RNA sequence: UCCCCCGUGCCCAUAGCGGCGUGGAACCACCCGUUCCCAUUCCGAACACGGAAGUGAAACGCGCCAGCGCCGAUGGUACUGGGCGGGCGACCGCCUGGGAGAGUAGGUCGGUGCGGGGG
RNA sequence: UCCUAAAAGGUAACGGAGGCGCCCAAAGGUCCCCUCAGGCGGGACGGAAAUCCGCCGGAGAGCGCAAGGGUAGAAGGGGGCCUGACUGCGAGGCCUGCAAGCCGAGCAGGGGCGAAAGCCGGGCCUAGUGAACCGGUGGUCCCGUGUGGAAGGGCCAUCGA
RNA sequence: CGCGGGGUGGAGCAGCCUGGUAGCUCGUCGGGCUCAUAACCCGAAGGUCGUCGGUUCAAAUCCGGCCCCCGCAACCA
RNA sequence: CGCGGGGUGGAGCAGCCUGGUAGCUCGUCGGGCUCAUAACCCGAAGGUCGUCGGUUCAAAUCCGGCCCCCGCAACCA
RNA sequence: CGGAUUGGGGUCUGCAACCCGACCCCAUGAAGCCGGAAUCGCUAGUAAUCGCGGAUCAGCCAUGCCGCGGUGAAUACGUU
């Protein structure tokens, strides 16, 4: 079911691998062609609270900071296995806010 | 609704299923 | 069946192909003229 | 049988795969020379062999005719031969094992396997079974 | 409506006895009743949606749930079916929706089954599963007599989390599945 | 005796080989289906043709179960 | 530096099938429920949301096993650019450079890059 | 279309085999979802084969039609919205005696789907076709025989093999 | 060796182009009128569609091969 | 293409003028009558009258378009 | 309606009721919705209809036969 992930890959650059467990949410901004990650604003692994949807927003705006900290902009969003809906969407919601 | 299985051999059971006027002829009590 | 889509409120045409007896009695798809830009287009 | 239709001739280059070793049986018959062996030729040897030792052991036939044999009815040049006149044949290259006999004495295998050699368009040879296996 | 006779029967009666007979390790090795599905292979109302509807909503009452259709794939000239047009009326149901139906079934339907003798002991598919056919569909509770315009029956299957079917046999007997044994 | 038929040859195959300069968008491989897949700066058209999107050199790569890919490693 | 787990890429079966064992403290799964966001041609199966309690059963991570799958030489032969000889032929042999498929010996239950949590 | 065709391309014979002179407003664009054939077991009518459940089952199904190549990390099945089955172009090539055939990034206009990245100039692809001349219908910066119109012609579009 | 047409209940014909359902006449079998048989009347049964193979969901019907019947044709030397 | 005239019972046609009207022949079944088919006599079912829209109180009828078969000549680069 | 068929249980004759009796009771409850071409009977106390008896003979496969009475029609223009 990594069809999404494939198409995205043949688009160019800056993959946003939103992973999400049953109370978790993460995001690597990974550059293929070399196979290397940069910004990696986690959540459960970071520190944040506990309310998934709520948790998303920040964990999203978290990448945001660390992104422009290096000069970045490609939104290339790895809407992984998960539909663009809740915690996944909200993860973006904020990732773009900042 | 809470169904009402009315049978001639006692065994009057409740469950769920529209209109609880369930006159069962010979239920599992016999 | 060969067809030529006229533009509505005008008199243009297009390279077309209805299908007559197969569920295509109608025909008014959306197309794009050189006068103005973008409108409906009848069978004709 | 089934396959499909008529088939090109193709040559009979060196007897590479053209050959084998004795599979079953006490003795056998090998081809010394390349040729197309006809259906008829085969059966000719078979029935010969049996006829020799009536009520006898077992004759194996390691070769089998599957090449279609085209031929023209005494004419000229339109289309490819309706063919199949001799019918079918088997590509026998030097070395191949063609018939195995078993359940008989040497003097019987030798004789029968020899008589068969008289029906075949080829120089041949009869083998014991040395031991060379695998 | 989380609560009911049969719902609890499994927990506060069957469940523990399974630990006796087999006795596992983890609570999730104990065989779960967790899937039951109706179905009505009707090449019968295959022609018209009239005879097709009543059997669906009729089905809807007995199950209590909203029935689903199932279309054909291949093509059968021997019985007049091509693309997928036709029909089979299947409906999956789990959770408490199923416990409620099973209560009715194992205690009202099977009972009112003409010359019932207990579910055929052999209907287990080697794995922890059981199925059964039924003629008259009227052997169901809410179903009225003057309601049926045809004796269109149907068949059902019930899944376990068990691996072998002795566990399923044991499981189902305890749960009130009258087997012909 | 009906049989004298055939179609005319379509002359297809790899057109530019590995280690060969290429201009902006010239064809690289004409193929029946997907004997080859796209790659870095290498798209493909309706007939599954494979052409350059940039200049630079062509390189091939076998990715086993994945497929055989062809791309241009640019330079300027 | 090291080890465990999590997300991701790479070589693309020596990574796989099956068998056996193993971990839930963190992680991950399942589990609780379906008010709300949203969802089933019917079913919260799936996707989706809120969320403790329970669990390592299933899934998955790890590891041991070769029975199957997969990899697999060496030697040798077939064939063969280039050179030469022989039989009416169907064909065959020599020199120089190249050289398999099969089968054999044997190998395998993988390896590794980046990032993040955990001692 | 495949073989002959001798591992580039090409390559003949009244050599071996088979198709084409269409079709689809959904069989098209996109967004989301989904994965077969077949084999064993279990199932009321069914019955080798409808529909149902289980397990095994990497492509032997499917892709409108012949065959081949491709293909489930979709090109296959379902849905929602839709109409790029665009207009103005076109770097650069394949192919080729000529004429013709074919692939095509990207630019402007203006639009569809989508959160976005982005995709859309018909259909998985390779057949489904006909130079020129003569004429028909719609249009339109143009020409209009002393001048103004008109007749007629040109240009664009499409039609009759 | 060529080209064209055809093989369908016991007999002779239809159906096939434009695939779903095999029809007509005589004959056959049962019954009736007659003293009886024919005629006539009433009712019924009967066909692997030449054979092998394919396309289709499905073949008498479409496509390919073999077998048998009929029609034409086989010239210049 | 433009010209002309029609789609009426299981078959056609009369009815279409100049709107107030479905009947004809055979056919189906039943009854009468015959040695008997049949002729014949009585009675009954089987027509959005190709289709939609409009005039009118009222149409098959007058009118528009459409769907189809028939016919007319005339054109084909 | 109609009572065939089948199951089950039983009585009686007669040495004996498998083949093969008759009857009883329960249950089972068939085809049949008035019958093709064709064809029989009857002219008044007749047809139709409804029972009763007798010969035979242990019993009876009698719905048969011979006889008895009860209720009691229709219609005959005409002799082609
Ligand atoms: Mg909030
Ligand atoms: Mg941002
Ligand atoms: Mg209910
Ligand atoms: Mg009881
Ligand atoms: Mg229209
Ligand atoms: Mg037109
Ligand atoms: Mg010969
Ligand atoms: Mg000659
Ligand atoms: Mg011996
Ligand atoms: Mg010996
Ligand atoms: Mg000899
Ligand atoms: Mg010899
Ligand atoms: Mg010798
Ligand atoms: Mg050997
Ligand atoms: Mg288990
Ligand atoms: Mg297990
Ligand atoms: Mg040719
Ligand atoms: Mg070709
Ligand atoms: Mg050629
Ligand atoms: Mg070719
Ligand atoms: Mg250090
Ligand atoms: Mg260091
Ligand atoms: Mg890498
Ligand atoms: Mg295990
Ligand atoms: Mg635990
Ligand atoms: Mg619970
Ligand atoms: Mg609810
Ligand atoms: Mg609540
Ligand atoms: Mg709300
Ligand atoms: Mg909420
Ligand atoms: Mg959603
Ligand atoms: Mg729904
Ligand atoms: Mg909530
Ligand atoms: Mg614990
Ligand atoms: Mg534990
Ligand atoms: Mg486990
Ligand atoms: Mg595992
Ligand atoms: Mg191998
Ligand atoms: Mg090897
Ligand atoms: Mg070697
Ligand atoms: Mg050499
Ligand atoms: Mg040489
Ligand atoms: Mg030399
Ligand atoms: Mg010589
Ligand atoms: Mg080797
Ligand atoms: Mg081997
Ligand atoms: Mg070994
Ligand atoms: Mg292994
Ligand atoms: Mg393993
Ligand atoms: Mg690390
Ligand atoms: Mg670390
Ligand atoms: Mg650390
Ligand atoms: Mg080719
Ligand atoms: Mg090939
Ligand atoms: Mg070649
Ligand atoms: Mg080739
Ligand atoms: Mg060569
Ligand atoms: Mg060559
Ligand atoms: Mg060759
Ligand atoms: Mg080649
Ligand atoms: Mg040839
Ligand atoms: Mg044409
Ligand atoms: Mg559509
Ligand atoms: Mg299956
Ligand atoms: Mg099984
Ligand atoms: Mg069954
Ligand atoms: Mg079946
Ligand atoms: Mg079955
Ligand atoms: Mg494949
Ligand atoms: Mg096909
Ligand atoms: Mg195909
Ligand atoms: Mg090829
Ligand atoms: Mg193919
Ligand atoms: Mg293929
Ligand atoms: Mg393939
Ligand atoms: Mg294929
Ligand atoms: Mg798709
Ligand atoms: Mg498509
Ligand atoms: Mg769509
Ligand atoms: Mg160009
Ligand atoms: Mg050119
Ligand atoms: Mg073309
Ligand atoms: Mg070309
Ligand atoms: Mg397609
Ligand atoms: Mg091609
Ligand atoms: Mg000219
Ligand atoms: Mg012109
Ligand atoms: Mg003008
Ligand atoms: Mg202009
Ligand atoms: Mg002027
Ligand atoms: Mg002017
Ligand atoms: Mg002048
Ligand atoms: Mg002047
Ligand atoms: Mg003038
Ligand atoms: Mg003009
Ligand atoms: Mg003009
Ligand atoms: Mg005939
Ligand atoms: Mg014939
Ligand atoms: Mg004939
Ligand atoms: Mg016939
Ligand atoms: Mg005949
Ligand atoms: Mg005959
Ligand atoms: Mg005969
Ligand atoms: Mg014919
Ligand atoms: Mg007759
Ligand atoms: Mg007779
Ligand atoms: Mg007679
Ligand atoms: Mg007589
Ligand atoms: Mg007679
Ligand atoms: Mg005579
Ligand atoms: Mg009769
Ligand atoms: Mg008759
Ligand atoms: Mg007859
Ligand atoms: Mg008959
Ligand atoms: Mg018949
Ligand atoms: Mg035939
Ligand atoms: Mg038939
Ligand atoms: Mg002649
Ligand atoms: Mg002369
Ligand atoms: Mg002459
Ligand atoms: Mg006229
Ligand atoms: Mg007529
Ligand atoms: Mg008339
Ligand atoms: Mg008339
Ligand atoms: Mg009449
Ligand atoms: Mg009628
Ligand atoms: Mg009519
Ligand atoms: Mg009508
Ligand atoms: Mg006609
Ligand atoms: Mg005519
Ligand atoms: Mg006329
Ligand atoms: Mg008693
Ligand atoms: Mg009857
Ligand atoms: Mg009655
Ligand atoms: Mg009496
Ligand atoms: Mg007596
Ligand atoms: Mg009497």
């Amino acid at each position: 079911k990594f069809r999404v992930r494939n198409r995205i890959k043949r688009t160019g650059r800056l993959r946003l691998s939103v992973f999400r467990s049953l109370k978790h949410i993460y995001a690597q901004i990974i550059d293929d062609e070399k196979g290397v990650t940069l910004v990696s604003a986690s959540s459960l692994a970071l520190k944040l609270k506990g309310n998934k949807t709520e948790v998303a927003r920040q964990v999203g705006r978290a990448l945001a900071e660390k992104a422009l900290a290096l000069g970045i902009k490609q939104v290339a969003f790895d809407r992984g296995p998960y539909k663009y809906h809740g915690r996944v969407k909200a993860l973006a919601e904020g990732a773009r806010e900042g | 609704v809470p169904a009402r299985i009315i049978c001639g051999c006692g065994n009057v059971i409740e469950t769920y299923s529209t209109k609880p006027e369930i006159y069962v002829e010979v239920c599992s009590k016999c | 069946l060969l067809l030529e889509c006229t533009e509505c409120k005008r008199r243009n045409y297009a390279t077309e192909k209805n299908k007559r007896n197969t569920p295509n009695k109608l025909e008014l798809r959306k197309y794009c003229p050189w006068c103005r830009k973008h409108t409906v287009h009848r069978e004709v | 049988r089934m396959k499909y239709r008529k088939q090109q001739r193709g040559r009979l280059k060196g007897a590479t795969k053209g050959g084998d070793y004795v599979a079953f049986g006490d003795f056998g018959l090998v081809a010394l020379e390349p040729a197309w062996i006809t259906a008829q030729q085969i059966e000719a040897a078979r029935v010969a062999m049996v006829r020799h030792f009536r009520r006898g052991g077992k004759i194996f036939i390691r070769i089998f005719p599957d090449k279609p044999y085209t031929k023209k009815p005494l004419e000229v040049r339109m289309g490819k031969g309706k063919g199949n006149v001799e019918g079918y044949v088997a590509v026998v290259k030097p070395g191949r094992v063609m018939f195995e006999v078993a359940g008989v004495t040497e003097e019987q295998a030798m004789e029968a396997l020899r008589i068969a050699g008289h029906k075949l368009p080829i120089k041949t040879k009869i083998v014991r079974r040395d031991a060379y296996d695998e | 409506p989380l609560d009911l006779a049969l719902k609890r029967k499994y927990y506060e009666e069957v469940r523990p006895e399974l630990i006796r007979r087999f006795g596992y390790q983890n609570v999730w090795e104990v065989p779960r009743l967790e899937k039951v599905v109706i179905n009505q292979g009707l090449g019968e109302a295959k022609e018209d949606a009239r005879i097709l509807e009543k059997a669906a909503q009729e089905l809807a009452l007995i199950t209590g749930q909203k029935p689903a259709v199932t279309r054909a794939k291949k093509s059968i000239s021997n019985f007049k079916l091509r693309k997928g047009m036709p029909i089979g009326l299947r409906v999956t149901l789990r959770r408490d929706r199923m416990w409620i139906f099973l209560e009715k079934l194992l205690n009202v339907a099977l009972p009112r089954i003409r010359d019932f003798r207990g579910l055929n002991p052999n209907s287990f598919d080697g794995r922890g599963n059981y199925n059964l056919g039924l003629r008259e569909q009227l052997i169901f509770p809410e179903i009225t007599y003057d309601m049926v315009d045809a004796l269109r029956g149907m068949d059902i299957a019930v899944v376990t989390t068990a691996e072998t079917d002795e566990e399923a046999r044991a499981l189902l007997e305890l749960l009130g599945f009258p087997f012909r044994k | 005796t009906k049989n004298g038929r055939d179609s005319q040859a379509k002359r297809l195959g790899v057109k530019r080989y590995e280690g060969q300069v290429v201009r902006a968008g010239n064809i690289l491989v004409r193929q029946r289906g997907t004997r080859f897949k796209p790659g870095k700066n290498v798209g493909m058209g309706r007939d599954f043709t494979l052409f350059a999107l940039v200049d630079g050199v062509v390189e091939f790569q076998d990715r086993g179960r994945l497929g055989r890919y062809v791309h241009v490693r640019p330079l300027a």
